[PDB]
Formats: structure tokens, C-alpha cells, sequence
């Protein structure tokens, strides 16, 4: 799906923890 | 009036679209998604990734847009 690689690349600054 | 700014949210999404460019172009292949989204490693194959390259591309003109991580990232549709 294009929106959960979306998610996926969002990673765009960072992630968290 | 004082004065509304569309700037942050905008930069963002689209700033991670510039990610996907490696030469900065605008339109992207299969292994930038995998690319800069195998930094982190991925949820998905990439057989399911190959089948949404197909989907998005349907004629098969060559490299998407922006308005594919942008376009798919913002409108979900409900089924």
C-alpha cells in the first residue's frame, strides 16, 4: 500500500523512541 | 486580518518528496521509496511495493510526482 509506505517515508525529521 | 502562513506542514510532507530525489529531479522510481523509507526498514515487501508502482503509474508514462507521497499521504478513502 502507498499510504503505509507513506507513513514509511513521513519518517521525513525522525522517529521517537 | 493579521495574516495566515501555509508553510510548515506543506515543507514537511514535500520535504520528505525531496528525499526520494538523490539527483533532485521532481519524479521518482520504485528503489526511492525503498531508499530513503529503508533507512528505517519497512513494514512491506518489495512485491507488494512493485504492485503499488503498477497501481499509482497505470499507463506507465516512466517517474511519479508530488502529487503521489503528497496526494496518497493526505486523502485516505473509507473502503
Amino acid at each position: 500500500n502507498w499510504k503505509l509506505l507513506a507513513k514509511g517515508l513521513l519518517i521525513r525529521e525522525r522517529l521517537k523512541r | 486580518t493579521q495574516k495566515m502562513s501555509e508553510k510548515d506542514t506543506k515543507e514537511e510532507i514535500l520535504k520528505a518528496f525531496k528525499l526520494f530525489d538523490d539527483d533532485e529531479t521532481g519524479k521518482i522510481s520504485f528503489k526511492n521509496l525503498k531508499r530513503v523509507a529503508k533507512e528505517l526498514g519497512e513494514n512491506l515487501t518489495d512485491e507488494e511495493l512493485q504492485e503499488m508502482i503498477d497501481e499509482a503509474d497505470r499507463d506507465g508514462d516512466g517517474e511519479v510526482s508530488e502529487q503521489e507521497f503528497l496526494r496518497i499521504m493526505k486523502k485516505t478513502s473509507l473502503y
